[PDB]
């Protein structure tokens, strides 16, 4: 198709909440081989987040039912096979996203804003893989998630400002990675708290537009902080 | 409750 | 797979909000040829309602965007083609359901409750087809929906107490058919109000297992009435 | 505000 038409279709799919179509469009765009604008980059993120989010939600529900099911119940096997089907779909989506990030987005990124965004995305989708992994598979996926987040963190601290929404979002998801994946609430709180404080310090230097964008994410940081300190 | 991450599914 | 495991899987899919899988399970149960219990009928209904609802909402969004688009705009064709794609998915779902209803369910129903439930479903999915139809096709689809509703409405008035959830749900959806499809608000209000009043006059004798369902439907009847009279 | 029908999609 044409990139212009793929993006129109993707915005239409987004409105209609047809995230499978939206993702297929943005994957086609990414395969055109050119760098994505901020708009297109956000379309790709929203599309695949919604596509994978449905599987994360389903996996959570099914896993909760499995856990509370008596280990001797002859109905447990079916619950387990269905959980594995959902896991298979989730791994397929994450693999598709990480493959795109590996062969196009990170490779051809020509500015630090995009590089931080794509590496953040790489950590996000290794994190989703770690949520469902076991054994050494879990170890390696966690290592890969941490690695991506860490490089995005270094670049964001070197090239961007503490109030930039992408940097605040990176801090948000990276802190969650420490809390849920590595089970280190102390480091998770320190990371979110540091990013939050460094942001309020420089809130002076923003118009009400960027102030709104940054403040919206900072509220999510302080929400996780409030939840974690209880 | 759950941990907030961005972007969030609608 | 066996019926017991299909039901089992369908309830899992419902909890996981994987309504495609759910509908696939309930279609398999239906095609096994045995009459459905009240539980199984509601699982079939819920599955395909969520499956088709996603397309109905998508179609509305895309149609609204199409209607706001200038007929000269060259992107209109992309919008139209997308609308027709979703429309085609919606017709396929409705056709599948109506085929199940006529081939298995209505044919083998041995009690008036089942027959009224399936005939109500028939009115529902002809009504969804009517939402997206035009011209004479729309008229004939409307007649098919009204015919099914009317048949279920007579059987329910002759065989069920006004507090029966199936008779109330039939009144709710039939009155909405009058309001949105036939564009007759006065008859819609009278139909909903009549079923509401007849149910109130008998509420004291209702079984505690049907409180939650009957009263839920009565809340919806009243909400529609409040909206239509304000 | 939509007209309410049953069943309702989640
Ligand atoms: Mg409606």
């Amino acid at each position: 198709m044409e990139k212009t038409e793929l993006i129109q279709k993707a915005k239409l799919a987004e409105q209609a909440e047809r995230y499978d179509d939206m993702a297929t469009c943005m994957k086609a765009v990414t395969e055109q081989g050119a760098e994505l604008s901020n708009e297109e980059r956000n379309l790709l993120s929203v599309a695949y987040k919604n596509v994978v989010g449905g599987r994360r939600s389903a996996w959570r529900v099914i896993s909760s039912i499995e856990q509370k099911t008596d280990t001797s119940d002859k109905k447990l096997q079916l619950i387990k096979d269905y959980r594995e089907k959902v896991e298979s779909e989730l791994r397929s989506i994450c693999t598709t996203v990480l493959e795109l990030l590996d062969k196009y987005l990170i490779a051809n990124a020509t500015n630090p804003e995009s590089k931080v965004f794509y590496l953040k995305m790489k950590g996000d989708y290794f994190r989703y893989l770690a949520e469902v992994a076991c054994g050494d598979d879990r170890k390696q996926t966690i290592d890969n998630s941490q690695g991506a987040y860490q490089e995005a963190f270094d670049i964001s601290k070197k090239e961007m400002q503490p109030t930039h929404p992408i940097r605040l979002g990176l801090a948000l998801n990276f802190s969650v990675f420490y809390y849920e994946i590595l089970n280190n609430p102390e480091l998770a709180c320190t990371l979110a708290k540091t990013a939050f404080d460094e942001a309020i310090a420089e809130l002076d230097t923003l118009n009400e537009d960027s102030y709104k964008d940054s403040t919206l994410i900072m509220q999510l940081l302080r929400d996780n902080l409030t939840l974690w300190t209880s | 409750t759950e941990n907030k991450t961005l972007p969030r599914s609608s």
